[PDB]
């Protein structure tokens, strides 16, 4: 086995830059590990299944580069319904020009380009080893949901389905 | 007391207990694991047609005297087969001397007889074959892919002195052939070189056969293996590529298996009584559909279809030129993000043969022969085969599934090979409605972007569309959080749900013990079920559907009610009115007239059903008659007064 990139990164983050610049052959294999984490290939060489876990991170842009407020988001996004229906969290990181909020981004990039140090807030940025250890320690936990949170979950799901159900 | 070095087998003691088991065995395995003399009749039958082979069932385990023989032949088969060849000849000549006979001793004195043991337990293929299991008996279940042409091995050999012409025959001994140096006769006493001749020497046939193994259980991460087995004489050209073959022999060491037997053909009483007691209930038809997947939702038509799809049906053939298999190829389409992949995995965890996706013939040049080399459907020439994303699949590979839809064959016509071959299992394909995810403003035949010729030939389609609303998806979210209510589902046993191990035993018993016939009595309801879709692939699908309905509930004869639901199935799988109010109104008027025209008003509901529906054609909805009598109960026209008498108002 010589997997493209989904096989050397078994248990971890698999990221995709320029998601709309790919083709149908890439999308049909990305959707298969997105739904079920077990690629299966049946060609003249082998008929076998490779199982890997990959928290697909995707970065995409619309059809005309930026957004369009006169266009619907189903028409602004070229991806089909089965692709983003499987996507639970989609982040519309849209930039809006402003007078007050743009100055903080400008001050922050001039502060990090002036020197490598971060801004003087009353907080220190944690190094990679400590939160890597925290993620490895938190991953062994197995939480169990209660009944009082169950009655809130089913009511919010019923209300969200009725609100979403143009 | 004779003891071989490194062997716990004595010759005379095992000889006497093998003779004691052979002269006395009358179905003891049926009693402790009618007839009389189970081994005397078979041995007295085989001696007239010339068959020297003896098929032995390792019956040796359940017998009271030979438990020390079954525990001795699993570690040393080469010594026990060699001494069994002498003891079978000795007990046969003891049978010859007991009776009056003709000259049969003139040929059995030099004839040799062997033993082929095959009734041994299963193993985990080549993965469990550790180095402590070398020279032990082993069994492999799988399919063979390539058969090398038989190669002649020289058991004997001729030697001729080229100057004086006296012949000498030499035989083999652990793989060496001594070549005599000089003549020895009295006419050619001179020392001169001999010559080997072979075109006049008998040769043992040998053949290496590629075998794709697949056990009953496979560990996680294991890939299918290709074992090179080797057959010998009297067994050459009996095993070839294309069949599900159980094989057994001696595991040797590169490692190989020296076959002692091939099998080209293929529960307790309390479990059978439990199967018969659970098969007499009425709700079994839904019970199984609920017990096949309790982690999901209802899916009656879809779960009922995959249940009878794995039940199979009836596969009947002719003598020379005809074959038919009870089979249904299913397709799923509709709204996404539901249990589709779950099913596509669950069934891969149920069948013992299947791939999650055709094969191809190859002219192997090393052995100059047409081998086959595959996976996918080819491997599953039995069981099911799961395909997802049918719409995204190419058009060039759709032509091979166009033949396996109803023909179950592979027709390759390419460079080096023009061969049609066997390839029948059943497909389970999940598709998507193009980019639509189903539209109510477009027809079903255009929404899925699937060709009509290839879809009319499909046996069963499934609209698995959601159509989201209230008082449904709320129960969906509640059932998905009900196992999140507790941290462990130990409370899954107090419901009407059969376990998996009882279900597969009942399914395996029903698939191999029932051959139902489709009688002419269900003719009339089939014709009219066909014309409703017509106002031959649907007819061929519904007869396999009706025989699978007959396959369940332990039935050998098909019944008239069994096709009703079948059609409801295919009518629901593709999917207060004013006319219903008018139906209830004329039904109330007609029931008031036929309830008030006679003098004896004391008459129940079953007599009313058989007196108002027999003078006309087929059954009207009885629940509408129950709603009409409840409407008359509310208007005080009729009085219920119990289930034995229905009387009107005074």
């Amino acid at each position: 086995l010589e997997g493209g990139a989904l096989v050397l990164a078994d248990n971890g983050i698999c990221c995709i830059d320029e998601f709309d610049k790919m083709d149908e052959s890439d999308r049909t294999a990305i959707h298969e590990v997105m739904e079920q984490q077990t690629i299966s290939i049946s060609k003249a060489g082998i008929n076998t299944t490779l199982n890997a876990r990959t928290s697909i991170l995707a970065a995409a842009n619309p059809l005309y580069g930026r957004y369009n407020p006169r266009l619907s988001p189903l028409d602004n996004i070229n991806l089909p319904a089965a692709l983003l229906s499987r996507f639970d969290i989609l982040f519309l990181m849209l930039d809006i020009p402003s007078r007050d909020d743009d100055e903080k981004l400008a001050e922050h990039v001039t502060y990090v380009h002036m020197h490598n140090k971060q801004p003087d807030l009353d907080f220190t940025p944690v190094e990679p080893s400590k939160m890597r250890e925290y993620i490895a320690y938190a991953k062994t936990k197995r939480p169990v949901m209660s009944e009082a949170v169950n009655d809130y979950v089913v009511q919010a799901y019923i209300r969200l389905r009725q609100d979403s159900k143009d | 007391l004779r003891i071989i070095w490194g062997t716990n087998v004595s010759i005379q003691e095992c000889t006497t207990n093998f003779r004691n088991f052979l002269m006395s065995f009358k179905y003891k395995f049926r009693k402790i694991l009618d007839e009389e003399l189970y081994y005397i009749k078979q041995l007295n039958e085989m001696r007239e047609l010339g068959t020297s082979n003896l098929n032995l069932d390792a019956n040796l385990l359940a017998y009271k005297q030979t438990e020390d023989l079954y525990h001795q032949l699993l570690n040393y088969p080469q010594e026990v087969i060699s001494i069994m060849d002498q003891t079978i000849k000795d007990c046969m000549v003891s049978l010859i001397v007991d009776n009056n006979l003709d000259y049969d001793l003139d040929e059995i004195e030099t004839k040799f007889y062997k033993v082929r043991p095959y009734n041994v337990g299963s193993c985990k293929g080549m993965r469990e074959l550790n180095p402590n299991d070398i020279d032990k008996l082993i069994n492999l279940k799988g399919l063979v892919l390539r058969s090398t042409p038989v190669i002649p091995d020289m058991k004997v050999a001729f030697f001729k002195c080229n100057v004086c012409d006296h012949t000498m025959a030499v035989e083999i001994d652990r793989g060496v052939i001594q070549e005599p140096a000089r003549c020895e006769r009295i006419d050619c006493n001179e020392p001169n070189s001999m010559s080997l001749i072979h075109n006049r020497c008998s040769f043992a046939d040998k053949q290496v056969i590629k075998l794709q193994e697949t056990p009953d259980f496979v560990p996680d991460g294991q890939t299918p293996h290709s074992i090179s087995l080797c057959v010998y004489d009297e067994l050459v050209d009996s095993c070839r590529a294309g069949d599900r073959i159980e094989v057994t022999g001696t595991f040797r060491s590169k490692t190989y298996v020296d076959v002692v037997h091939v099998k080209k053909v293929s529960i307790t009483d309390q479990d059978l009584a439990k199967i018969r007691e659970v098969a007499a209930r009425e709700d079994l038809y839904s019970l199984l559909a609920r017990s096949i997947a309790p982690s999901i939702y209802e899916l009656e038509d879809v779960k009922k279809g995959i249940l009878l799809q794995l039940f199979g049906g009836t596969n009947k053939t002719f003598t020379k030129g005809g074959r038919y298999r009870g089979d249904i190829n299913i397709l799923l389409c509709g709204d996404p993000s539901t249990s589709k992949s779950q099913i596509l995995q669950y069934v891969h965890k149920i069948t013992p043969r299947g791939v999650y996706t055709t094969a191809y013939i190859t002219r192997d040049v090393d052995t100059k022969q047409l081998v086959l080399e595959s996976g996918a459907l080819v491997l599953s020439d039995g069981g099911v085969c799961c395909i997802d994303e049918f719409d995204k699949m190419s058009d060039s590979t759709r032509s091979v599934l166009h033949e396996v839809m109803e023909q179950q064959t592979i027709s390759i016509a390419k460079a080096g090979i023009i061969t049609t071959l066997n390839a029948r299992s059943s497909i389970l394909a999940s598709a998507n409605p193009i980019g639509s995810r189903y539209n109510p403003n477009l027809p079903v035949t255009e929404n899925i972007d699937l060709p009509p010729p290839l879809l009319s030939r499909f046996d069963l389609v499934y609209l698995v569309l959601d159509k989201v609303d209230e008082k449904n998806d709320r129960e969906l979210a509640k059932h998905l959080t009900n196992l999140y209510l507790e941290d462990k589902p130990e409370h899954i046993s107090q419901d009407d749900v059969l376990p998996v191990e009882f279900l597969t035993m009942y399914i395996s018993y029903a698939k191999e013990h029932i051959h139902p016939i489709i009688t002419e009595a269900a003719k009339t309801e089939l014709v009219r079920a066909y014309v409703g879709m017509r106002k031959t692939r649907q007819l061929e699908s519904m007869i396999r559907l009706a025989e699978a309905h007959a396959k369940m509930k332990l039935k050998n004869v098909v019944e008239l009610e069994d096709v009703q639901e079948a059609v409801r199935l295919i009518r629901s799988a593709i999917k207060k009115s004013v006319i219903q109010r008018k139906l209830q109104e004329d039904l109330s008027r007609e029931i008031m007239n036929v309830l008030k025209d006679q003098a004896s008003d004391s008459m129940s509901f079953n007599e009313l059903i058989k007196q108002i529906n027999e003078h006309s054609q087929d059954r009207v909805e009885s629940s509408d008659i129950q709603e009409a009598l409840s409407r008359l109960q509310q208007e005080d026209k009729v009085i219920v007064l119990g289930e034995g008498v229905r009387r009107s108002v005074r």
